[PDB]
RNA sequence: AUGGAGAGUUUGAUCCUGGCUCAGGAUGAACGCUGGCGGCGUGCCUAAUACAUGCAAGUCGAGCGAACGUUAGCGGCGGACGGGUGAGUAACACGUGGAUAACCUACCUAUAAGACUGGGAUAACUUCGGGAAACCGUAGCUAAUACCGGAUAAUAUAGUGAAAGACACUUAUAGAUGGAUCCGCGCUGCAUUAGCUAGUUGGUAAGGUAACGGCUUACCAAGGCAACGAUGCAUAGCCGACCUGAGAGGGUGAUCGGCCACACUGGAACUGAGACACGGUCCAGACUCCUACGGGAGGCAGCAGUAGGGAAUCUUCCGCAAUGGGCGAAAGCCUGACGGAGCAACGCCGCGUGAGUGAUGAAGGUCUAUCGUAAAACUCUGUUAUUAGGGAGAACAUAUGUCACAUCUUGACGUACCUAAUCAGAAAGCCACGGCUAACUACGUGCCAGCAGCCGCGGUAAUACGUAGGUGGCAAGCGUUAUCCGGAAUUAUUGGGCGUAAAGCGCGCGUAGGCGGUUUUUUAAGUCUGAUGUGAAAGCCCACGGCUCAACCGUGGAGGGUCAUUGGAAACUGGAAAACUUG
């Protein structure tokens, strides 16, 4: 803890990397290179539906979504809830980041969000997987 | 508003008064606080005189009357 | 070339202004070096005319004359016509 | 869109500067060129340009301190 | 110095830790929801996009060549224009002091030399003409306070231009304008870039910019460098702003820019009361293009709008009236500078959509007394809504009579404060629904779907889930969107380990220098601190006054932060003479 060589030679900070690096980004075609944006809002347009089986910690069954973002790369999602949207090819409002217990996926759906409304079997949630005009 | 008594020492020289004087000062950095002493180089000139092998002098900030050189003052300590 | 200016931070509820010596080719808002104060031309806020224009009235023989319909404020005074 | 008069006053400005600067181009082709060559050009052939460059430099564009450098290298050049 | 209590983190366990997820928000922060209205404000932040055009500083003269100052464009203006920004540079582009032994100038204001003498040409009327037009040819022109001899005009210690209405001209000269000729600290990162550029060192040029001078050139020697960042070199504005710390300030500097890089393009003969010029002037380029294909030259980094990219990403509603730039001895303009706004529940507020309430009150919705003092059906406020008159500010002007200045000259929004009688014109709906992040119980559910901000839940009592009457926060507000702040003491300028997390020399070696005996020290610099300069701030360590309080303005006592003077204390890092010696 000696200060001579401290202006001769400095120190570092910690070492951390931020969250969702292949997110918060809008891929170019005119100038071909991405934008570092951290946008509030964004879209999702669909390529498949997707589902993998081996689930230990829950040990029930539920699928997810394989939705591609701009212009030739693998981007993957998951539908956290009791609502099955047996759909695809949508145009939505993204939710950024991952919910607990799925590795590598960081992209999601807001309730409603211009494509569908949601799993309409919900009426008590009034704020989960599709819930609009709910008597409070 | 007058002109200072900037001083220093000498290092080397070339043909027909490529003269100089050394510049230095007491001061420190804003970050990690040590009394490390520091310098930068200047540009004075003579006929051929204020030059290498001992020219502890003064210098000025005036009209240079010079190429890119800047000083007219020599106010000495001694010679070798 | 010299003209009058004013300051701006946040109030009104009565036509207010200020006294200063800015440039000619510019808007009502201008930079002020020797702040003399402000002016209240709302005929209601009398406690706001604390303008001590000491370097603004020295343009009489330097370069100044009532312009932009501002002679009304100088109409009450009379520190001119020295030539 | 008021170029309807100053599309072209740049050009009377041109003419009324250039023809006189050229009539100086003949005023540096006599005296200053021949205050060396031994010619008669140090009397009334220096002194025409007194009132000639005076026809020039009573306006803001013609040389001002360069007027004091063109008159100190022709009249004081003895 | 108005001073630092975060959710849970270890193996199995007290214990020294270990930082994560994470918090709350604040973001030009909004998306589904929800869409009582607004005070005022900002939104090509999608793409410094290609274009539905024009759009923009503009018109005129008792001083001047058409008509009963109209009709010129000489002359003046403009042209570098308001506005648009943060495409482009590590740069005096940027905030402040500043040698001027690197600077001057008409616009703001008074003037001052005088107002003498001049010729006469050019715009229009076009005078005369070929031909898709209009592009171009003949070509006297008629004047102009002017294109314009000549006198001395001032710096020889010997430089010229003035052609005034009426009881307004050109110069010796100025205070000034952007600036700045420039000085200084302002003036970031990349060690996967040191044997240093030939000009590296600086003197020496005919030259010249209001401006010294390797700035091109003028003459010669480099080791000038030198292991210290030569140099390369990547974003390339700064600075009143905002969240903010206890304080050092610490970062982003977008509404808000006072200063500068920048207008299709490379230039550009030009020029200016201020230059290579955003609707100029020409000639090279590739663009949607206009043209008897004279060949036109235009692009909204200036309001719109079009195909758009679009988390949202706006009114072509109006036209000078809030300031006059410019033209004018004058009455007058253009505003697209500045203005008038669908307003987006974007900021948050001004408050309004139920009352006197009510005996526990029912026909009971998780539970099986709970939110039930639920209810009804009675009354209370104008404040939303039927109208109405709606004139809030404020002083404008040769001849009016003789730069202090002024009347017979200032209502699109010019109707606001709208008490106003006033019915009853509801304030969408809240999350998880246990315990922490604050939450209440369960039928659906038998692992079938499935709960879940770090902790964390359903396999036959989800005090989580599907759903259902709400208590903790709420009523213009519900879950989410992600940015740095004290918090993060996971920078350590205040607040950094050495054997052990995640950490100590192969060492004989060892340049630069960070440090670097005792005592007196010659120093009289500096710190001790300070006379001074006390040169302004709108507001400062504060508070307050105008305002239906909130959108919009102000007294500045805190001196403007060694700024215009260098100090006395030698106790010392500091021009630095030695002695001590056993270390």
């Amino acid at each position: 803890p000696t200060i001579n060589q401290l202006v001769r030679k400095p120190r570092q900070s910690k070492i951390k990397k931020s969250d969702s690096p292949a997110l918060n980004k809008g891929f170019n075609s005119k100038k071909k290179k991405f934008t570092d944006l951290n946008s509030p809002q964004k879209r999702g347009v669909c390529t498949r539906v997707g589902t993998m089986t081996p689930k230990k910690p829950n040990s029930a069954l539920r699928k997810y979504a394989r939705v591609r973002l701009s212009n030739n790369i693998e981007i993957n999602a998951y539908i956290p809830g009791i609502g099955h949207n047996l759909q695809e090819h949508s145009v939505v409002l993204v939710r950024g980041g991952r919910v607990k217990d799925l590795p590598g996926v960081r992209y999601h759906i807001v309730r409603g969000a211009l494509d569908t409304s949601g799993v309409d079997g919900r009426r008590q949630g009034r704020s989960l997987y599709g819930t609009k005009k709910p008597k409070n | 508003n007058d002109r200072k008594v900037y001083v220093g020492k000498v290092v080397s020289d070339k043909m027909d008064k490529t003269i100089t004087v050394l510049v230095e000062t007491y001061k420190t950095h804003k970050l990690y606080g040590k009394r490390v002493k520091y310098s930068k180089k200047y540009k004075t000139h003579d006929e051929n005189n204020s030059a290498k092998l001992g020219d502890i002098v003064k210098i000025q900030e005036t009209r240079p009357l010079s190429a890119t050189k800047r000083f007219r003052l020599v106010e000495i300590v001694e010679e070798s | 070339a010299v003209k009058i200016r004013l300051t701006r931070l946040g109030s009104k509820r009565n036509p207010f202004y200020r006294i200063v010596v800015a440039d000619a080719r510019s808007p009502r808002d201008g930079r002020i070096i020797e702040q003399i104060g402000t002016y209240n031309p709302t005929s209601a806020n009398a406690p706001e005319i604390k303008v001590d224009e000491a370097l603004a009235l020295k343009w009489l023989n330097d370069g100044a004359k009532p312009t932009d319909t501002v002679h009304n404020i100088l109409s009450k005074e009379g520190i001119m016509k020295k030539f | 869109k008021s170029a309807i008069k100053r599309v072209k006053t740049t050009e009377k400005a041109e003419a009324r500067n250039i023809s006189q600067k050229s009539a100086m181009r003949t005023a540096v082709k006599n005296a200053k060129t021949a205050v060396s060559n031994n010619a008669d050009n140090k009397n009334e052939l220096v002194s025409l340009a007194v009132k000639l460059v005076d026809k020039a430099a009573q306006s803001n564009l013609i040389h001002s301190n360069k007027a004091d450098r063109i008159k100190s290298q022709l009249m004081t050049a003895n």
